[PDB]
């Protein structure tokens, strides 16, 4: 559930 | 390459990003705990070269695997690299 | 290799086997679901040629990844190879 | 559990 | 691969064969004068190790183009090869 | 790398461009119809990193092969890149 | 990688610079007269990819060896390259 | 290649050998220390294969680098392998 | 003869 | 048309 | 005793 | 001056 930019 | 195969990238990076998103890891509910991208931004380094979609599975970064990484692990990973970074992936499914 | 690191060996099979034995699957109680080594056979060809040691992680052969393979699948895709198998690893740790 | 030759 | 992608493939020789025939070249009618699988031989290196199949197109052969290569000439340059041989690849459409 | 020898650049754009022209294609007069470097820029990516020269045929771009390409097909290809840019080449004649 | 293996790294310039100094050369007192590592420079290209670290040292340049080479020699050869460079070394002891 | 390229080559052994001999070691009094191939063995492997010549340098073997081997040590570093072995070169010239 | 920037 | 064993 | 930048 | 067989 957990989305991040790089 | 169809869906399965392993392949590698050389990205560069714009505005210093690599133009995805990425989910999951050991701690999350997202498949086996591992890392796929979730979303390739418009315009960021990621769609321009055009290998990398939603859905392959990242398995290193710069010649370290991300296994057992947690999200927050993986995450650091993918950021604590220079300009151009070397990826090994796998195919998803569209 | 250092303990995280990826690594690839072509192998060429001694007495038609790659001298090792594998264990993990997406159906197992090992590490992740993973396909590790478990041992390294005498006078097999892993041993011989000193790249591969037990706790080596096997991601891929011959280009397709082992991810979300049972022990069955994995098992079968490392037997349905030629005389030389290229195979890509995690370094465990010893 | 399972270990197999290859 | 898909149709069109670059692979790579260390192929050990059965009986001193890469257990494929070959058909093309810059002096035939085959498709753009290359180099291409015809058949994949029964129990032979290249089905074995199932990577190469019928209408594959060889680039290169030991890191060296067989582009212009008359029919003769990559014959003899696949020929000319010791016990593994590192072939270079185009995916043909099955 | 010797005429005839196969080689790979990981080239990174300058001003947005690969820094080469290029010539031929399967509906062309050029040799065989293959994809070749007419020249190279003065103060662009390929002169600067000084693998790639005037002569040199591209097989493929990105994991993709140019065979059967049209110009213009090959041209965008080329085109529709990112900033680093991996190039699998045969080595020319000067 | 442990002390002694060979890696590979596709580094981004920065600044037009690899972020490195490097002592050796056939013409010094330095070990065998090899090209080393002897600082990564702060916020540099090198420090920010995070593989090679003091110590390294380095074997070839976008493909040709630094074997023989001068000290002056080696440096032309680490600055005559464009914004990306394909650098192979063998691991140094920490 | 060209002299001073560096290339590399999976080897498949014949009657248990490469099918060189070489010559250095940073004890001896051969080029810079370096190890070298003196000789390519009549039938044996190297010579099949078309790849390696005399004055080739050997680099690493199986991803260890053979700097600062002595003679012995880079000897059994090169017969303490499988039957296939992955070899870092630099051209000789003939 | 036909030659494209790239 | 040439077809050849390797 | 040559330190360089590159 | 040491020659070796591998």
């Amino acid at each position: 559930e957990q989305v991040s930019a790089v | 390459p169809k869906p399965g195969d392993i392949f590698e990238v050389e990205l560069a990076k714009n505005d210093n990003s690599l133009g995805i998103s990425v989910t999951g890891g050991v701690n999350t509910s997202v498949r086996h705990g591992g890392i796929y991208v979730k979303a390739v931004i418009p315009q960021g380094a990621a769609e321009s070269d055009g290998r990398i979609h939603k859905g392959d599975r990242v398995l290193a970064v710069n010649g370290v695997s991300l296994e057992g990484a947690t999200h927050k692990q993986a995450v650091e990973t993918l950021r604590n690299t220079g300009q151009v970074v070397h990826l090994l992936l796998e195919k998803g499914q569209s």
